[PDB]
């Protein structure tokens, strides 16, 4: 139950409005699922989390993904990667991460193998920067594109998905509405936190 | 306790489901832990209201349910809300009723108890002392407190709240009585629980003595049983624990120890002379330090007993009240014996027609004026006439002891005064027969009375055959201690079903005590009185300790005794299943009879078959290789046991080396590490170590040369890796043996070891140091044999180290002078002594000077005899090290008067010695 992911990638393209929006809307996210962060035992518990931040390609020619975070008691490791995430990504303004989303699919996957005995299975991916890429994974199987990626994350599992950008609002939300699935995008509004985006 | 829990869940509950059911009914504490713990952290979280309540007790979900077997009764009340149906699944006290008058049989220990202690700690003492509070309103059911006695890490935890506890009921004296309280455990308390921290002991014993003089007595008559057990507390553990607790009782002496427990004092006094025989408390002063014990004699110095008056004075370490000896003024200077008869013969012939008057007469017990008419009773074929049951039911409640004591002197005298067998005959038939039914001391008392003008000079040599017809007199009640076999043995420690045992037990033997054996105009009965008696009176089995002792260690003159105590463990053998230390209560019996006692050894041959007898009073399964003494000890034991004993020896010191780290804690001990004196297995040691060959010749000599042997040759289980153990073990038992034994061993090692020839020449081996330091073993060579002997004595001098090293003064003073000619003999005699001046610095002061000058003597006899000095600069800094941090400035005089005759560069080098 509660099988949620958390994924961030606007860092390259916008670092501290991230540092204001977790003053608003991840921190109380996260208190949704726990009663305070402070420090207790980690396990399979269901109300885990991941949490997925990373670059383009501007600088960054040997690395794509290094997301480690299985359980993390939903505090520790979630604070730390919120406060001391990245400050690079350089280049210049076009696409930051959609190769990213893909394998945040790839996570949902080992949850089948991991949350046997459902979980109302829910994600949130955040990226300031519109995205748009030719090449799909470079480093798994699966292979797709950002269209691919959508119907996966709707169709193929019930996952409710949202996208909590900047105030700002870009050419991405038109589209990935075309899912049959409701995929509830709303929850990018000023007001207090959601109980499930 | 957050990161503690973390790693604690990290480490052992490293898995991914909730496995391990875990029914077992017989110990789950283990398995539940984890989800206990987590129910814990919980109820901390739901207390602080926060944390989300403490979540995910997934890893064992299923054991978090699983409250909803009697020894599955895993009570978690302590955290809370579980205090209705989990404190009523422990058996609680009986509120239907008010001999099997007691339902509901109490808990076994290691079902639920051995767990369940952070939660009960004083639920049930809630419950007595509010009943406590007010009075005794009804009888009390609730027995249950036996296993409230059964509380051992309890006690260990609130040893001091319970004496606040009782320090608080005390104002029950001025409340009422003082009885429906006290009487009611402090027997069974002090019964079911032997082992107690030593200050509190005596703390309680002080308490006792207090409540026992202050308040009033007067009103309490069944007091009498209080004092025989006050007797076990100041008997059963006088070792070595009265002088550390000296500041304790610095002022209870000072007010209040001599009220009216004479013979407790006696007994007293007996285990602090048995006590201060180790370790030589009185052979350095006189009467400096006697401050300790003085004040001591001052309460015997009321009633001056121990007046054997120059006659078997040997028994003791020194005579102190020897000098307060005209004070005993024996026998009423002989004439007040017909005065005193012809007084009672005026009483009782105006007792005739004075009865209603006499009864107020008769104040203040007036001892040699009353109890005589017990002479008169019972001798005029049953002329008691029930007048004087009315006085001793009112008067003779207490003074009955003094009455007792001159009644016992007279029945001595009276024997004596036989005089041919006219009467003897008669005696044995009537006069000690009549005194069986039924009085009321009940052969309790009259040991100690018996005893305190028995070795006195007047008669001694008679009072022996009276002890012979009094042990012999039993053939009625000795059976049933006989038959009381099946009470121990079977369950000592696991006790469950003992409560409707000791109920048939006092329902079988006794009747009654209160009342006559012959009914008066008016008897009520109305049998109501027993509201406590698990214990009627077999606990005199303490007082049967110093019978013996009395008997044996102080009278082993005439030898046919032997023939009497052979008999007594015969039939009270089995009795001895409370305790067992013969080395305090036998070490003392050898402390200068040896010299002596070797003729009379031959009947100790006997004896001690007697003595093992004893211990053979034992079935804890403790035993596995002293089994082997015991068989061949058995047929013809004047051909076997000799020689091969120093190879067993090995055998009995291989446990001791055993101790550590093999196999030996594994059938040795049990059952349950809590009353059978195991703090450290090391005390099972000194067990037979002395009385082994006391019979024939082997002490004196044969004994400490056996014990050596060990050293100087090669054993073949002896392994050269850890002969440091060895040597440790050999000295803590050394400790535990007569002075003989090893005081022959100082002799031995002087005698040829110090002095082989190693005066002429020796050898190019003459080098001091590399021989004479150990850790040289560590290498299979540079292991000569008389090093090994030095850290032989390092090893008894590793632990004899609190009174033993006043003998080396002596010891030296004398034998070690004409024995020293070269340099390295000292050297060596310096090691010897040398590293065990901080003791003499902490206590033997006065011995640290004559250490001194005995160095200095050495010092002088190898200047007198030597053609040149070849380690000068040793002997130099080492008295430097000796004079700046051990002799102060106190000795610098005496030394002077030999500093100066020595050898011009000697004294050059010593220059600086002057200040």
């Amino acid at each position: 139950v509660a099988d949620v992911v958390f994924v961030i990638e606007g860092t390259a393209n916008l670092g501290p409005y991230f540092e204001e929006l977790r003053k608003h809307y991840l921190l109380p996210a996260i208190e949704y699922f726990n009663g305070g962060p402070p420090d207790f035992g980690g396990d399979y518990g269901g109300t885990q989390y991941s949490l997925v931040v990373f670059n383009t390609v501007d600088c960054a020619p040997e690395s794509y993904v290094q997301c480690h975070a299985p359980t993390s008691s939903a505090y520790e490791f979630v604070t730390w990667l919120d406060g001391i995430k990245f400050m690079g990504g350089g280049g210049e303004s076009c696409s930051l991460i959609a190769e990213g989303l893909s394998t945040a699919l790839q996570l949902f996957d080992d949850f089948k193998k991991m949350r046997e005995q459902q979980t109302h299975r829910v994600c949130l991916l955040i990226c300031n920067s519109p995205p748009y890429l030719l090449p799909a994974v470079e480093s798994t199987t699966y292979s797709g594109c950002t269209t691919e990626s959508l119907v996966q994350k709707i169709g193929e599992r019930g996952i409710h998905f949202s996208i909590v950008s900047p105030r700002k609002l870009p050419a991405l939300r038109l589209l990935f509405e075309k899912a049959a699935p409701p995929a509830l995008l709303e929850p990018l509004q000023q007001p207090a936190d959601v109980s499930q985006d | 306790f957050l990161p503690v829990m973390k790693l604690f869940d990290l480490l052992y509950p490293e898995k991914e489901c909730i496995p391990v059911p875990d029914i077992n009914k017989p110990q789950s504490t283990h398995a539940f832990a984890m989800t206990c713990i987590w129910i814990h952290l919980n109820r901390k979280a739901q207390n602080g209201d926060s944390t989300l309540q403490i979540p995910i007790p997934h890893s064992l979900k299923l054991h978090h349910e699983f409250l909803q077997i009697a020894l599955l009764c895993n009570a978690y009340s302590t955290n809370s809300e579980c205090f209705t149906l989990p404190m009523g699944a422990l058996v609680e006290t009986i509120y239907g009723n008010g001999a099997s008058v007691t339902p509901l049989p109490m808990n076994l220990l290691d079902s639920l108890t051995v767990h369940a202690k952070m939660s009960l700690i004083h639920s049930i003492a809630t419950r007595v002392i509010k009943l406590a509070h007010t009075k005794s309103s009804v009888a009390l059911a609730p027995a249950l407190v036996e296993t409230y006695s059964r509380l051992l890490v309890y006690m260990e935890i609130e040893s001091l709240g319970i004496k606040g506890f009782i320090s608080q009921l005390l104002p029950t004296v001025f409340k009422s009585h003082a009885w429906g309280i006290l009487h009611t455990l402090l027997e069974m308390f002090s019964h079911r629980m032997h082992h107690i921290q030593p200050h509190y002991r005596v703390q309680l014993l002080s308490h006792l003595h207090t409540l026992a003089a202050v308040a009033q007595t007067n009103q309490n008559q069944l007091h009498l049983c209080v004092e025989s057990t006050a007797l076990r507390l100041i008997t059963a553990l006088g070792s070595s624990e009265v002088q550390p607790q000296f500041t304790r009782f610095l002022n209870d002496p000072k007010t209040v120890l001599s009220a009216e427990s004479e013979e407790l004092n006696r007994a007293l006094i007996l285990t602090l002379a048995r006590a201060t025989h180790v370790t030589d408390f009185f052979t350095g002063s006189d009467s400096i330090q006697g401050t300790w014990c003085k004040d001591i004699l001052q309460t015997i110095m009321n009633f001056t007993p121990h007046n054997w008056a120059s006659h078997t004075l040997s028994c003791f370490p020194a005579p102190l009240q020897a000098f307060f000896k005209q004070n005993n003024v024996p026998q009423e200077s002989r004439f007040n014996l017909k005065k005193n008869v012809e007084e009672e013969y005026r009483k009782w012939k105006s007792m005739t027609d004075e009865n209603e008057i006499i009864t107020q007469f008769s104040v203040q017990g007036f001892p040699p004026l009353f109890l005589c008419l017990l002479w008169k009773m019972l001798l005029e074929t049953d002329h008691i006439s029930q007048i004087g049951y009315k006085v001793l039911e009112r008067i003779g409640a207490r003074a009955l002891v003094a009455h007792v004591r001159t009644f016992a002197d007279f029945l001595v005298y009276e024997f004596s005064t036989s005089a041919g067998g006219q009467q003897l005959n008669k005696c044995i038939e009537i006069l000690n027969d009549m005194v069986w039914k039924y009085n009321i001391v009940t052969l309790d008392r009259l040991i100690l009375c018996l005893a305190m003008r028995s070795h006195e000079g007047n008669e001694a040599q008679v009072c022996y055959f009276i002890i012979q017809l009094l042990l012999l007199k039993p053939n009625d009640f000795r059976n049933r201690v006989s038959d009381f076999v099946k009470e121990n043995s079977p369950e000592h420690w696991l006790q469950s079903d003992w409560h409707t045992k000791h109920m048939s037990y006092h329902k079988k033997y006794p009747e009654k005590l209160y009342f006559e054996g012959l009914a008066e105009q008016v008897d009520p009965p109305v049998p109501i009185q027993s509201p406590y008696l698990p214990i009627y009176f077999g606990n005199v089995c303490l007082r049967f300790l110093p019978v013996f002792d009395i008997v044996i260690h102080r009278f082993l003159e005439l030898l046919p005794v032997s023939k009497s105590l052979e008999t007594l463990l015969d039939h009270l053998g089995g009795l001895y299943k409370f305790h067992d230390r013969p080395v305090t209560y036998l070490y003392n019996t050898l402390h200068y009879y040896e010299m002596c006692l070797r003729n009379r050894d031959h009947l100790k041959r006997k004896l001690v078959h007697a003595i093992i007898g004893s211990l053979k009073d034992n079935r804890p399964q403790g035993w596995c290789l002293s089994d082997t003494y015991l068989k061949h000890a058995m047929n013809a034991r004047e051909d076997n046991p000799w020689v091969p004993e120093d190879s067993y020896y090995c055998k009995l010191i291989g446990r001791l080396v055993d101790t550590m780290a093999g196999k030996s804690p594994g059938p040795f001990p049990n059952c349950d590490w809590r009353f059978n004196e195991f703090p450290n297995p090391a005390a099972h040691a000194l067990h037979v170590t002395c009385v082994e060959l006391m019979a024939l010749a082997v002490p004196g000599k044969d004994v400490g040369n056996a014990l050596l042997n060990v050293v100087l040759k090669s054993q073949p289980l002896v392994p050269r890796e850890n002969i440091t153990a060895w040597m440790n073990a050999i000295g803590l038992i050394i400790t535990a043996l007569p002075e003989p034994y090893w005081i022959v061993l100082h002799d031995r090692i002087v005698n040829v070891i110090s002095s082989s020839s190693l005066t002429s020449e020796t050898e190019w081996v003459g080098y001091p140091f590399r021989l004479f330091d150990f850790t040289a073993c560590h290498q299979s060579y540079s292991e000569m044999s008389c090093s090994y002997t030095l850290a032989l004595a390092h090893a008894v001098w590793h632990h004899s180290s609190i009174g033993q090293l006043s003998l080396i003064p002596k010891f030296l003073t004398e034998a070690l002078l004409p024995v020293v000619k070269t340099e390295f003999q000292l050297l060596y005699v310096y090691h010897l002594v040398g590293p065990f001046l901080q003791r003499f610095q902490q206590e033997r002061t006065r011995c640290m000077i004559e250490i001194g000058v005995a160095f200095y003597d050495m010092l002088l006899n190898v200047d007198q005899c030597s053609t040149h000095l070849n380690y000068m600069d040793p002997i130099c800094d080492f008295l430097y090290h000796m004079k700046y941090m051990f002799t102060g400035d106190s000795v610098k005089e005496q030394v002077e008067k030999i500093i100066c005759n020595l050898k011009p560069a000697l004294k050059l080098r010593l220059r600086f010695i002057t200040h």
